[PDB]
């Protein structure tokens, strides 16, 4: 559940990183 | 006139909400469960 | 004053100033190169890559006509920019500079030299009715 | 004009530093504040000519 | 361990960049929100 | 599969409620338009008096 | 003016990167101000008549 | 990597399809249509990226 | 006086159409002068082969 905890760090209603659970990621 | 423009704003809000929930149902029911029906 | 009779539908347009909010996130601009880290494996290497607008056959003329297989030329942005320039040349330049990124454009949305009215022209020629005296319509443009 | 030029020059950053940090937040806030002030000024000048 | 890293493991793993070309930062939401 | 069934049921309920509210809003808008037209005709008759 | 207003604002719910300042937006806000100025001039001619 | 780059292209296709729906419903709108109403103040806002 | 007024309007519009036809023909002869040289360039390369 490592990625589950990693997404749950940013799971609130705010500007989250590129942390897409499969695939690529935002450059910023 | 004031009440008419407030009602028109709520109409636009509910129409966009209708579109987004219809697409969410379309994904979750049609394109995602075909694989769970298949099960290779 | 006396009794008034009013018959016209619409209101005066500008009223009720509101504390407007703003756009979220940085504007995007075309970059000349980017960076990619492509195989998701233990074998992996990050390389930069030419976005195609720098190395390009940017000038299409009679001398550059035959073209080449290895030449970095993109057909998609070429056709789109051809029709987009065709569209863009019809618009005046004072509105076209709002499509430029850096905000050099005027804070006034209508252009001054196009507009026949005067921007904040304090004078309005107004005429009263007095018996036996002419009512002159449109005294601005004699 | 100065603020939007700042935005394009800072946004063309190299990849291990393209971040959303304290500089971007106050730059966006400054741009919105400028647009708000020069929206208020038109209302003031129209009231003056009336 | 050689098999403790595979493509199916570091394809999942998150500290590595694997970046795309988009710069917009999407937001996530909570069900009670 | 269980979690998918629960999620599909919840969002289908939300879409049905949204469609009912949209129909009510459209009927409200139409009869508000008839109301404001009636006000306009009344103002014209008072002007004649 | 009614038609131009609806044409303007239903391009506000657009997706993320597609929310571009196209020439349509500039042309439509110029349309809104132009038909506004026409309305005030016709009102003043109505009062003079 | 092939499948991830696919998914990026599919997301771009989804955004362009939503933009096509919104702008086509804009363009084929006419005068004397049914869904037109006043909306004061959207020409004041411009939140584009 | 009316006879001169309508005759001036008619012959002025004929002159304006002649203006536009001359402009288009000058653009055309420029374009074909630009394309007459690529034939000679092609002949030189074919001589090399």
């Amino acid at each position: 559940p490592r990625k589950l905890y990693d997404v749950a760090r940013n799971t609130g209603a705010h500007t989250s990183s590129g942390l897409a659970t499969s695939g690529f990621r935002t450059a910023k | 006139e004031d009440t008419l423009q407030s009602l028109a704003h709520t109409k636009a809000t509910l129409e966009h909400d209708l579109a987004v929930k219809a697409n969410s149902l379309y994904i979750d029911q049609d394109k995602c469960m075909s694989m769970r029906r298949s099960f290779p | 004053r006396g009794t008034l009779e009013v018959d016209f539908p619409p209101p005066l347009y500008s009223d009720d100033y509101l504390s407007q909010e703003g756009p979220r996130w940085t504007p995007a601009i075309k970059q000349a190169t980017r960076w990619k880290y492509t195989p998701m494996g233990r074998d992996a290497a990050g390389q930069l890559w030419y976005t195609g607008l720098t190395n390009s056959d940017s000038r299409e003329a009679w001398y550059t006509l035959p073209r080449a297989p290895d030449s970095p030329y993109r057909e998609a942005y070429a056709r789109w920019h051809g029709c987009y320039g065709h569209r863009e040349r019809s618009l005046p330049s004072a509105y076209t500079q709002r499509l430029r990124e850096t905000a050099w454009y005027d804070p006034i949305i209508p252009a001054q030299y196009t507009d026949p009215s005067t921007r904040w022209g304090s004078v309005l020629w107004k005429d009263r009715p007095i018996r036996g005296k002419e009512f002159a319509i449109n005294r601005h443009r004699f | 004009s100065i603020v939007t030029d700042n935005l394009q020059c800072r946004e063309r950053r190299q990849h291990p530093d393209l971040v959303r940090d304290c500089v971007e937040i106050e730059l966006l806030k400054e741009a919105e504040l400028i647009r708000n002030i020069q929206e208020l000024l038109k209302r003031t000048i129209k009231q003056a000519v009336s | 361990d050689p098999y403790c890293t595979r493509s199916q493991r570091v394809s999942e793993s998150t500290m590595l960049p694997f970046v795309s070309n988009r710069t917009t930062l999407f937001t996530r939401y909570t069900p009670d929100d | 599969n269980l979690a998918f069934t629960n999620r599909i049921a919840e969002t289908a309920d939300a879409k049905n409620k949204i469609q009912t509210h949209l129909a009510k809003t459209l009927q409200e808008i139409f009869q508000t338009e008839m109301t404001i037209e009636s006000i306009k005709k009344a103002i014209v008759e008072k002007s004649a008096f | 003016l009614k038609v131009a207003q609806t044409r303007l604002d239903e391009r506000t719910r657009r997706p993320n990167i597609e929310l571009c300042r196209d020439m349509a937006q500039l042309r439509l806000v110029n349309e809104v101000y132009e038909v506004d100025d026409t309305i005030q001039t016709l009102q003043q001619r109505l009062r003079d008549a | 990597a092939n499948r991830a780059a696919q998914h990026e292209l599919e997301k771009d296709l989804s955004d362009k399809q939503s933009a096509y729906r919104i702008d086509d419903k804009c363009h084929h709108l006419r005068n004397t249509s049914d869904g037109v109403s006043y909306f004061h103040g959207v020409e004041r806002v411009d939140a584009t990226v």
